[PDB]
DNA sequence: AAGCAGTAGAGCATGC
DNA sequence: TGCTCTACTGCTTCGATATCG
DNA sequence: AAGCAGTAGAGCA
DNA sequence: GCATGCTCTACTGCTTCGATATCG
């Protein structure tokens, strides 16, 4: 429906802090509001995007109360996101830094959301606040202010400079504090944003706050804006009479960027002066161009052409009676492995609702499912249209949900298999055991996924799944630069890219020295 | 060879029973053998339709052969299998064709000896291409054909290991005058019943092998290695419809352009821009400027750390997978390396994390090496080979969010009936068929029109569910899982 | 309009039959200018955003035929049909950046092609540059002179021809608006004297030495009028002494004196009281040349009778 | 990618 | 105001078209 | 290019 | 003295065709 998003930005003196040589964090906050608000007014969403600016030198509200909601000044309200936006962040190059405080900034916030909201209502209410943590607090509204965002559901989002508690670059999933940072004003502002946040939601107050190094790698800014799917009504059967009615959603899928390249033509400035024509023209001589009324679909046979186009194939087509969710068989044995799914999505079948016996009937089936390898072939089709494929469902038993997954299947034209020469019994490529060893030096000091804080379980360096994408990220970026400023040619990519996609530092430094190992070790490469 | 062509030659006796009855009522073997050389043809001019199909006749009464040989009649030369080749060979089924090949060619007469063989090895050395598999398909029914002359028996053995010695192998398809195996004879000199593969088996498939990408797997900087990444799973789908005028038969050859630009004329490449309209404000940009803004890295592949094979769930995946191979267009020693690299990430079950930019310019793109170790067996039963597996991952709007906030438990009194009810329904998996209806029947309509038999053929599919074995099979215990605990009761 | 559409479809013709579609648009517009007084405008932009696409893009590294194709039908085409830096001039700046990116000394590779045509239509085709060939001239004489020792069999012999013609088209303009261009003047002359004067090791700088001075000393008379009788002076002397001093019996280099006639000819058409003891020496040389006809090579023997 | 085909051009022997 | 034919509408599935190793 | 099920504009009562 | 005649192999491109991204 329609989304909500207000960002408060800290202007003030200590946020207007100075610079050891490394990074800033003006500029970190400059960025991430800068890259939330090009996606959302470059993927057209139905939303607002407001600005709660504190720590400017002037003073502008409807209501001022004396030292409170002193230094706040609204350039932008809650509207959709435009070109406006982007350069008020571009000209503002002047902090003009003076604070009176920052825990103003949220209730002058939430009362011009409350009182300027009339007839356009909203489905979310989500504030997030960019502060360095050094101010001053005041304390005197803290329960009626807890109680008045517990039922109005404004929901809120905290971000921290890289102190928590070699060359640390953005963050390259490595130790956000390059040393220390920790003094009294970050202890009390720090307590005082944990209470509020545990007071308002609970557990996730400790953990719904974000450095500008995790911030900008990873979609945490992009939580509780997106619509969830379309709903799928469908029917499980099994044999004569199972008929469970069924949900089904999609999940992991391949992403792809929804605008065109309209051709236009150049000098005018308008699209209308491009009418473009083919024609079918039969020449294998001297030409004749003809009309259309004269092709028939003809398709190729052995060694020649033959006719008949398209009524007579549609109607001696393959007739396919309707969708279907059916079940065919199974297997106790899980032979269905991985290097056979081919597809390129993935569903996830739910469960019922609405009287939910057919889902607690579902529930029991993954709950008998569960106890052994057993595998379950279902056949599926969208629709009239689709052809009908074998997928497998494989059970999902999990926290707060328990669903079923579908994957498809190959049909027996999409396989081939083909002799390739075997490495173990090969008696000309065989290796030496300091080369194996040169291979193991290599893995344990490449490794990224060890077990540690003292229960053993595993922590990963590098998740490869959290990143966002970069392509619509560099091609957006690209775009507002081009229409930002209209004569420039187009920049090198962002370091902070680079900073993104980086393997860690301590991995690589690890490396350093078997890498040097198997260059000298193993032989020569061409 | 990659271009490489293979050969078939049908050798048909009908000389002195096989053209009659056998006195028996049931099946006649004349019919059996042009029933199973159309089934031949209809299959491999989809299904391999490149390689070469002759079709001999020999014992007839005539002859045709280009050495001037008697009883020896050639009937087609070696080329495609064709619709005219069909359309003209099935005019020899039946009675009807029995009397219509009694008054074309004939039938019955003392039939050859080696001389047949020199017929098929001249029909064989004439074609000026890369023959690869060299097969004589003979349909014959007796087994002493020559047994009261040995010196025709001494030079035809003596002539078929003069085709033997050159590259010629024979697999005769027995046909059935004993019904049972019993011939347990002694053609053992000539040599290298079952027809179900002539028969049924292959309806729609393919013959084809590429590579798709020649890359590159950097380790550090310098150290580089060559990997062939070929495709082993890879949907394949119904021709391209081809274009066609009426009168003439013949294509269309189409042709493309660009004008009116409020004045007419006819436009180029470089007078057009490309564009993007984006609420209020529009941008225009250059073909080169469209095509560079998506331009990152250089092809190949990029060693960005490690991972055993416990994190990645199966949940996770998005494309199909390919394979990885140590090719040798790098040094003699790539293959060693990636063998040590084999053996390591194997026994250690560690994965590779990589990047890889497919070609030129494209994107990079995550990719994990999971490493397979071969399965072959006594038979040769090779199911795997030796190497290493793309998995993809998916990055931040590939996974979406559902509803997702419901959960309610059930009751535990239906477990055990549901352990009976799929230890009812067991079957052990498949290794294949399970083929393409769509496919399948287009393959029988395209059949249907440039031999245009009668009407659509079989269309048999091997996907639906049977409901009607399926009750009986399960028993009555269907109504007893619907209503145990849980009625719907309207 | 049949070879001028079937440019303007979409994809085909591998580049080594786009050359000759190219090379036959500019070539008809060589021959018979009758019909296209209209149409070989838009073939100027059919030549320049082509030539641009395969000039300047970051990606896609350039096609090698293509421009020899292009270059050469701009080489057909630019007779009969001038835009020079009088009536017209933007296209003219724009050609020339073109082929002065066209021109830059490549070293590992072999493929004289882009040099070859640039160099032969700058050379035919220089007089159009009208006020944008005099002002990289260090430059320019730099690279080619280095082209000019190319050590190409072909190339050397069709470079020299763009260096002739670049000398001879700015000697003109230097000596046009005279006394307030006054460096130029200055800087081509006290490059050139003494540069005749060279104990060379080659043949090179040795003949445009000549062929500069022998062209150069035009503008002296609107200035100086003494070098000018200096001149011929120091040539006649600085020529005589080459051979007809020393082993007419054992050289090679007669290969020069048509540049030597050429010289000594211009300026002594503008010289005056030619100083009648050196008079004697001018009629052996010509009589040397009139003798050394058959050991010359055919295209050089109309130059030479010139 | 898979294969073929040409040939440009630098390297073997004798000429006004 | 209470009910339903119907007039969209974003929203997805597929089918054909240059692009490229 | 070609359906498709929620979302409403206004006939009918 | 360089002016000519003669010869073998790596650089460029051709053509089919299978895959892939992309438009409608």
């Amino acid at each position: 429906n329609k989304a909500a998003v207000v960002l408060c930005m800290d202007v003030g003196f200590t946020m207007s802090n100075s610079i050891p040589g490394i990074e800033s964090p003006f500029e970190q906050a400059k960025k991430v509001i800068t890259m939330f608000v090009q996606r959302q007014v470059f993927a057209e969403n139905k939303d607002e995007i407001a600005l709660v600016l504190f720590g400017t030198d002037g003073t502008d509200n409807p209501l001022s109360g004396g030292d409170q909601y002193q230094n706040i000044t609204v350039h932008r309200h809650l509207m959709l996101p435009d070109f406006d936006l982007l350069e008020d962040i571009e000209s503002k190059i002047q902090p003009g830094s003076q604070q009176a405080d920052f825990l103003d900034a949220l209730i002058v916030s939430m009362d011009v959301i409350q009182h300027e909201t009339i007839g356009k209502k909203f489905e979310k209410r989500h504030i997030e606040i960019f502060t360095d943590l050094s101010s001053r607090f005041s304390k005197s509204q803290l329960d009626i202010i807890i109680h008045s965002l517990k039922k109005c559901d404004i929901s809120l989002q905290f971000f921290l400079p890289f102190s928590l508690g070699g060359p640390f670059r953005l963050g390259g999933h490595g130790p956000s504090f390059p040393l220390k940072g920790i003094t009294e004003q970050q202890k009390e502002g720090l307590e005082i944003v944990k209470m509020v946040m545990i007071s308002l939601e609970g557990e996730d107050g400790l953990d719904e706050i974000y450095s500008f190094s995790e911030s900008l790698r990873k979609l945490c800014v992009f939580k509780k804006i997106e619509r969830h799917s379309i709903h799928w009504p469908c029917r499980l059967t099994i044999g004569s009479n199972l008929s469970i009615r069924i949900a089904a959603y999609k999940s992991i899928l391949q992403e792809r960027v929804k605008k065109t390249w309209t051709v236009v033509d150049a000098k005018t400035l308008k699209k209308e002066d491009i009418q473009k024509e083919t024609v079918y023209c039969l020449n294998d001589d001297d030409e004749t161009e003809v009309l259309k009324e004269d092709i028939i679909q003809g398709f190729r046979y052995g060694s020649d052409i033959v006719p008949f186009s398209k009524v007579d194939e549609e109607q001696m087509k393959y007739k396919s009676e309707g969708k279907c969710f059916s079940v065919l068989g199974f297997c106790k044995s899980s032979q269905v492995q991985r290097r056979f799914f081919m597809g390129n999505q993935v569903l996830k079948v739910f469960a019922a609702r609405d009287d939910e016996a057919a889902a607690v009937a579902l529930s029991s089936l993954i709950h008998a499912l569960d106890d052994l390898d057993m595998v379950a072939i279902v056949r599926y089709a969208y629709d009239k249209r689709a052809n009908p494929q074998v997928g497998v469902a494989f059970p999902h038993i999990k926290h707060n949900y328990e669903c079923l997954v579908y994957v498809q299947l190959p049909f027996m034209e999409d396989l081939r298999q083909y002799m390739f020469s075997s490495l173990k019994n090969s008696k000309k490529y065989a290796p030496t055991e300091a080369q194996l060893n040169a291979v193991d030096a290599l893995i344990d000091s490449m490794s990224l996924a060890k077990k540690d804080e003292k229960t053993d379980t595993l922590e990963d360096l590098f998740p490869t799944t959290k990143i966002p994408n970069p392509r619509f990220q560099r091609l957006f970026q690209c775009l507002l630069h081009r229409a930002l400023h209209p004569r420039e040619p187009l920049p090198p990519i962002q370091q902070h890219i680079w900073n993104m996609l980086n393997p860690p530092a301590e991995v690589t430094t690890k490396s350093q020295i078997p890498l040097s190992k198997i260059k000298t070790l193993f032989p020569l490469i061409e | 060879k990659y271009s490489g062509r293979d050969s078939l030659i049908f050798l048909v006796d009908a000389s002195k029973a096989m053209f009659e009855s056998q006195s028996e009522d049931e099946l006649t073997p004349f019919d059996m053998s042009i029933q199973c050389i159309q089934s031949v043809y209809i299959s491999k001019i989809i299904s391999s339709d490149r390689d070469l199909l002759a079709v001999v006749f020999y014992g007839t009464e005539k002859d045709k052969n280009s050495v001037n040989f008697k009883n020896i009649y050639v009937l087609q030369e070696l080329d495609n299998p064709g619709a005219k080749r069909i359309l003209e060979l099935d005019q020899f089924k039946g009675q009807q064709g029995q009397k219509r090949f009694q008054d074309m060619m004939g039938h019955g007469s003392d039939y050859s000896l080696s001389e047949v063989l020199w017929v098929c090895a001249n029909l064989f050395s004439d074609v000026q291409f890369k023959m690869s598999h060299k097969r004589i398909m003979l349909f014959t029914n007796e087994d002493n054909p020559h047994g009261n002359d040995s010196a025709k028996a001494s030079r035809a053995r003596t002539k078929a290991g003069d085709l033997r010695d050159t590259g010629i192998f024979l697999d005769l398809m027995h046909l059935k005058k004993p019904g049972g195996f019993d011939i347990s004879l002694f053609y053992r000199d000539i040599i290298s019943s079952k027809l179900e593969d002539l028969l049924r088996k292959v309806r729609a498939k393919e013959t084809r092998k590429r590579a798709l990408s020649r890359l590159k797997l950097k380790l550090n900087k310098d150290i580089v290695i060559s990997v062939g990444i070929y495709n082993l799973v890879q949907k394949a789908l119904k021709p391209p419809p081809i274009k066609l005028y009426r009168e003439t038969n013949e294509p269309v050859k189409t042709k493309t352009r660009t004008f009116n630009t409020s004045t007419g004329g006819l436009l180029l490449p470089s007078d057009t821009k490309r564009s993007q309209i984006y609420g209020s404000r529009q941008i225009i940009l250059e073909k080169e400027e469209t095509e560079e803004l998506k331009r990152f890295d250089d092809p190949g592949l990029m060693l960005m750390g490690f991972k055993p094979l416990v994190l990645l769930k199966k949940h996770h995946y998005l494309r199909p997978s390919l394979f990885v191979y140590p090719e040798e267009s790098l040094v003699i020693g790539s293959s060693t390396l990636f063998s040590a690299l084999l053996i390591k990430c194997l026994e250690k079950e560690v994965a590779a994390l990589c990047r890889y930019t497919p070609r030129r310019n494209i994107p990079p793109y995550f990719v994990a090496l999971v490493p397979q170790e071969e399965e072959l067996d006594d038979q040769k039963i090779q199911v795997t080979p030796p190497g290493f597996q793309l998995v993809f991952l998916p990055f931040a709007d590939d996974k979406r969010k559902m509803p997702f906030t419901e959960k309610i438990m059930a009751t535990p009194e239906q477990v055990g009936k549901m352990k009976a009810i799929v230890e009812k329904l067991r079957f052990t998996y498949r290794s294949d068929s399970f083929e393409n209806p769509v496919l399948q029947q287009h393959f029988r309509n395209l059949e249907a029109l440039a031999l245009d038999l009668m009407e659509p053929e079989q269309a048999v599919d091997l996907t639906l569910p049977k409901v009607e074995a399926m009750n009986k099979r399960l028993g009555s215990l269907v109504d007893e899982f619907k209503e145990l605990v849980y009625p719907p009761d309207y | 309009s049949k070879f001028y559409g079937e440019l303007a479809l979409k994809k085909k013709i591998p580049d080594t039959v786009l050359e000759k579609v190219y090379e036959l648009l500019g070539l008809l517009g060589e021959v018979h200018p009758s019909e296209m007084i209209n149409n070989a405008e838009n073939l100027f932009r059919a030549f320049l955003g082509e030539l641009k696409t395969q000039m300047t893009s970051a990606v896609r590294e350039p096609k090698l035929p293509v421009l020899a194709g292009c270059l050469k039908g701009l080489s057909s085409l630019l007779c009969n049909f001038t835009k020079s830096m009088e009536e017209d001039p933007q296209t003219s700046r724009e050609i020339f950046n073109f082929v002065l990116k066209a021109i830059r000394p490549q070293i590992d590779l072999k493929r004289y092609a882009v040099p070859s045509a640039g160099l032969r239509l700058f050379a035919l085709h220089a007089s159009q540059f009208s006020t944008c060939l005099l002002d990289n001239y260090v430059s320019l004489f730099e690279v080619l002179l280095k082209w000019c020792a190319h050590t190409n069999v072909e190339l050397k012999k069709a470079a020299l021809s763009a260096l002739e013609s670049f000398l001879k088209q700015v000697s003109n303009m230097v000596a046009k608006n005279a006394e307030m261009h006054k460096n130029k003047l200055q800087y081509f002359m006290e490059q050139f004297y003494g540069i005749i004067r060279n104990v060379d090791s080659n043949n090179k700088e040795l003949s445009i030495a000549i062929r500069g001075y022998g062209l150069f000393a035009g503008p002296c008379k609107v200035i100086n009028a003494k070098d000018v009788d200096f001149m011929y002076v120091e040539l006649i002397q600085r020529c005589k002494q080459m051979f007809l001093t020393q082993t007419d019996t054992g050289d090679d280099r007669v290969y020069q004196m048509p540049s030597f006639l050429q010289s000594v000819a211009s300026v002594l058409l503008y010289l005056d009281t030619v100083p009648e003891v050196y008079t004697p020496v001018l009629e052996h040389l010509v009589v040397m040349q009139i003798d050394s006809f058959p050991q010359y090579s055919p295209k050089m023997q109309l130059v030479c009778c010139r």
